[PDB]
Parts: C-alpha cells; structure tokens; sequence
C-alpha cells in the first residue's frame, strides 16, 4: 500500500503550574506533522504558524463570541478537568517493587507512579556512583513506570551490595541487599 | 459523578 | 521529586485515505481515556477512573467530523502534498522481573513515527501468536509523532523466545525486536 496519506492532528494542551494557580491553554492544528495555526491563551487570538494556516487564523479570529469562550476555556475547560481528574492522576501513588539480581548487578525498580525516583547503589555501606548504567525512566503505558539500574562490579567474597530507592510513595527508603558467597566466617 | 469536558475545534472556511 | 507542572492534552486526528480517526486525553504521557468511535463508547485506561468521572462519547464523534472536514480542505489547500513517513523506534521489555512460569507481560513500545498506522505481530519461537494480546491507541508526542504500546501475556520460560514484529510504511524492511529469558 503506497497510496499517499494526508493527516490532520488537533491538540488542546492545558499546562498547569503550581496546581491550578497558573494555567495556559494551547489549541494546535497540525497538517502532515507541521503545525499551521495555533491559539495560545497568552496571546488571546489565533496566529498562523506557517503560511498554510494564515487563512484559518484570520477566519477564526473574526468569530468573536467563540473567541471569547476560548479565552474563558482556561477556567471552563482546563481548570475544570484538572479538578475532575486530580484524585486519580495528580495524586496517584503506586509504590515501586525492587528486585536485585546478577546479569553486573541489576537493580530493577518496577510498577511505580509517579515517575520521579532516585535509585542508588551502596557497597558495604558506601555509596557507589562509578560503574553505574541506567535505562532511565520507562513509561509502561498502563500508569506505571520502571527503571533498571546496573552496577558493574568485581563481586568479592564478603561483599554486601544494597540498592536503595526513594520515591514519593514512601517516607523512608526501600532497600534490597544482595550478598556474594561467603568465603570464610568466624565466631567472635 | 463529575463530568469531564472537551473543547471543540472550528470548521475551516469552505468557500 | 514531586511534580512541578502537569499537562493535560486532548489529542485527536483524522487520516485519509484510511478513514481512521481517534480521540483521547493524555496526562503527562499516560492515556486517561479514549472514545472508541465504532462503539461510541468512552474507554477509561484504568477502569477505576470511570468511578470518578464520566465523558459523553458523542462529543468526540462530532469533533472527528470537524477534523475530517478540515483535513479535506487542507489536503487541497496544500495541492495534495502527502505526509512524509517517519519510521518507528521499537523496544521490548517485560513489565516485571521475570520468574519462571509466573504470568508476566511483554511490552512492545513503538515510538517516534507517523502516520499513525502500524502492523504489529507477536512471534513465539518464530510463529505468530495472538492469545490475550492488547494494545493502546496512538498516543501524542511533543514533536507530533506518535507512540503506541502492544502487550502479550506469557508464562516465562528458559526455552521460548519472543519477537515483536513491526511494519510501517517508513521502514525499508519489517523490524524484529526479540526477547529471551
């Protein structure tokens, strides 16, 4: 199927800063991946982004009542939907599960929400920042995230490694210890 | 249960 | 770590000649819901979201008729200039660390592509499989490309290997991304 394609995308973007204290509304019109015309609540009217969108900015700016309602939409649309969704989006918290296994030592941190997280490696109580490689943050598409943080290390006998995770869902770090084989152990 | 709202795009000029 | 900003996006599209169109809301990269045009039904991404909110699906159908009308006008205004295909990136991951015989899910994450038409197949030991598969709608990106997820439930094995096979008009060849235990 090599028939030519023609695509039209519309986006209404509600940008929130400091709760609903600061709210900006964008309406963006995009043909074949290129934005042609845009309403920005900072400007209060349509503006062409490319020459292809000039006709539309002119025509839509002439419809004054609808333009008034679009200037009000920071309240009637953006703030409204934020209030409806807050409890299950803004305030969603799902605790990470932490698994440590050799592959390298891998600290797999899964199932968590929101995305901001800190994962740290310790060796015998001391933080190790060298030989660390991370996937970064991966969005799973189902309102959870994962990340894998690898430590390249020469695991000796007697060594004890700890993966530590801080995340807004917990008030104290999650830790998982992994130990190499014991060589010799003694009474004292 | 609270109602989610949508915004409606405008028609382009046809002539 | 606590988020300093949030973005809610209502993302719609119409595509010719396919006559495909979608309507969804995105919160910081996750789908809140979409309207299934054929079922005329609001589909919440996690079913519990619908305990807290409702959306009248008919409004999305009305919007998609405006989007189609405008697409027809833009197509001619551009002198029938077609979209440039941009092929996807693909990654395959499991949802959780794998444990033998414990139900898990393979995720095929398809990213950075346009137009929003893909053909995705799962293979097990080289053979197509479909039992229990699911997928998302086409999710938005800041560069106006798309994202999409496909999922395959499975029982992890030391012997079975899987591929996600992705076909798109911007690819010179179909792509495979494998996964094994």
């Amino acid at each position: 199927d090599t028939r030519p394609r023609f695509l039209w995308q519309l986006k209404f973007e509600c940008h929130f800063f400091n709760g609903t204290e600061r709210v900006r509304l964008l309406e963006r019109c995009i043909y074949n991946q290129e934005e042609s015309v845009r309403f920005d609540s900072d400007v209060g009217e349509y503006r062409a982004v490319t020459e292809l969108g000039r006709p539309d900015a002119e025509y839509w700016n002439s419809q004054k009542d609808l333009l008034e309602q679009r200037r009000a939409a920071v309240d009637t649309y953006c703030r409204h939907n934020y209030g409806v969704g807050e409890s299950f989006t803004v305030q969603r918290r799902v605790e990470p599960k932490v698994t440590v296994y050799p592959s390298l030592l891998v600290c797999s941190v899964s199932g968590f929400y929101p995305g901001s997280i800190e994962v740290r490696w310790f060796r015998n109580g001391q933080e190790e920042k060298a030989g660390v490689v991370s996937t970064g943050l991966i969005q799973n598409g189902d309102w959870t995230f994962q990340t894998l943080v690898m430590l390249e290390t020469v695991p000796r006998s007697g060594e004890v490694y700890t993966c530590q995770v801080e995340h807004p869902s917990v008030t104290s770090p999650l830790t998982v210890e992994w130990r190499a084989r014991s060589e010799s152990a003694q009474s004292k | 249960v609270s109602k989610w709202r949508m915004a409606t795009p405008l028609l382009m000029q046809a002539l | 770590m606590i988020k300093e900003e949030h973005v809610i996006i209502q993302a719609e599209f119409y595509l010719n000649p396919d006559q495909s169109g979608e309507f969804m809301f995105d919160f910081d990269g996750d789908e809140i819901f979409h309207v299934d045009m054929a079922k005329k039904e609001t589909v919440w991404r996690l079913e519990e979201f619908g305990r807290f909110a409702s959306f009248e699906a008919q409004g999305a159908l009305a919007n998609i008729a405006v989007d189609k009308a405008n697409l027809e006008i833009m197509t001619k205004r551009s002198n029938y200039t077609p979209i440039t295909n941009v092929p996807p990136e693909v990654t395959v991951l499991t949802n959780s660390p794998v444990e033998l015989r414990e139900p898990n899910v393979l995720i095929c994450f398809i990213d950075k592509f346009t137009p929003p038409v893909v053909n995705v197949t799962w293979l097990r030991n080289g053979k197509p499989v479909t039992t229990g598969v699911s997928e998302t709608v086409f999710l938005p990106r800041e560069d106006h490309l798309f994202r999409k997820f496909h999922y395959l439930p499975f029982l992890p094995s030391t012997e079975d290997v899987y591929d996600c096979r992705v076909e798109h008009w911007g690819l010179d060849e179909p792509l495979l991304k494998h996964w094994e235990f």
